[PDB]
């Protein structure tokens, strides 16, 4: 098999891991186990440290330097490879002990334990004149040489690799999406009903959703538009807290529900990215460089505010209603309903991106 | 402060043999 290093600019420090996408089990994540090589030839700084860091990076609103990003910590461990601790006895993992076995003496061990309820790797998606690294919440793993934690790291002294915390598509489907709602105006005895459904609760990226819409039109009034929308949530909380909902994909039906009347119809509608270009801040899934990734997947939670980007899906199927009559067009009659589902990657029967 | 960075200097990332046990 094959293993993934990185070196050091002057070479004298060289990461060895495993892999760069580690997966959470929501009750577990994969620990982020690899070595430190390190060549006693330049080595004088006499203590080499490994850190996880997750951060969420962002541009400042008001600052007009062109690349220029920041790195906000959510989450920070440490571990002093270099020299062993005095006090720290722990087990090697397999890929450790192999990794020791080919590099020889010199490569010294880093594991990393990941918390539950920390953030995924997600990339708000940049404007056409972003220069800078990616913004959004990422994984890092820095090897670096110094005399202590107090030290200013030289960067040539340092390695840093990028990694990705991912969850993947439930192996059970949950039960199907389903809404209604029933609509009574003031100047009708008889209601207005929608009903929709979803053909299941767990959809694959590029994958077509079926919205199934039935209305029941017993009223005197008509609708003119039905309005079909996949809109991506994104809560992020953070400094303060934020929240916005995007559509990305929609129909637009001019499909007409006459009064005492029945309608039903199947919409399709299959979100992707080629038409969502224009939307900067858009949830991506977190990206290693500035390679293309697809929309933000979902983020499962356990059984509060959890730091980062949360990510989560809904169809909104609206009625636009006639006014008119008594309250003219003063007062709304449209008629909305929603259904959330999850959007996620299949677990990976074979190898990692 | 908080860490100011200027994206576009590293390394590229590279790749090993491993093998079997
Ligand atoms: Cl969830």
């Amino acid at each position: 098999t094959r293993v993934f290093k990185k070196a050091s600019p002057n070479g004298k420090l060289t990461v060895y891991l495993g892999k760069r996408d580690f997966v959470d089990h929501i009750d577990l994540v994969d620990p982020v186990d690899g070595v430190v090589l390190v060549d006693p030839e330049y080595l004088k700084e006499r203590r080499v440290y490994v850190t996880l860091t997750c951060a969420f990076r962002y541009g400042r609103e008001d600052l007009d330097v062109l690349g220029l990003t920041f790195r906000k910590d959510l989450f920070v461990a440490n571990v002093q490879s270099f020299p062993p601790a005095p006090e720290d006895k722990k087990p090697l993992t397999r890929l450790q002990e192999r990794l020791i076995k080919k590099l020889g003496e010199h490569a010294y061990p880093f594991t990393f334990e990941i918390p539950p309820n920390l953030p995924c790797s997600v990339t708000l998606q940049p404007g056409p004149e972003d220069t800078g690294k990616a913004c959004g919440v990422d994984y890092e793993v820095k090897a670096f040489c110094a005399e202590n934690l107090e030290e200013k790291i030289h960067k040539r002294n340092s390695v840093r690799l990028v990694i990705r915390k991912v969850q993947y598509a439930p192996e059970r489907p949950g039960p199907q999406p389903t809404a209604e709602t029933t609509r009574q105006f003031l100047m009708s005895d008889k209601p207005l009903h929608l009903e929709a459904s979803l053909d299941k609760e767990i959809y694959y990226h590029g994958e077509p959703i079926s919205v199934n819409v039935h209305v029941t039109n017993n009223t005197n009034k008509t609708v003119k538009k039905i309005k079909i929308s996949v809109r991506q949530y994104a809560d992020i909380c953070l400094f303060n807290t934020a929240q916005y909902k995007c559509p990305v994909a929609m129909e637009e039906a001019d499909d007409t529900v006459a009064p005492s009347s029945t309608f039903c119809k199947v919409y399709t509608l299959t979100p992707f990215l080629a038409n969502n270009r224009e939307k900067r801040g858009l949830a991506l899934d977190g990206k290693l460089k500035h390679e293309d990734t697809n929309l933000a997947s979902s983020t499962l939670l356990r059984e509060r505010e959890i730091l980062g980007i949360i990510v989560s899906y809904k169809v909104k199927v609206k009625l636009v209603v006639s006014r008119g009559g008594l309250l003219g067009d003063l007062a709304s009659s449209d008629v909305a309903v929603e259904l959330p589902f999850t959007l996620m990657h299949p677990k990976p029967k074979e190898e990692p991106p | 402060r908080t860490p100011p960075s200027l994206g576009p200097e590293s390394c590229t990332t590279a790749s090993s043999s491993l093998a079997k046990d």
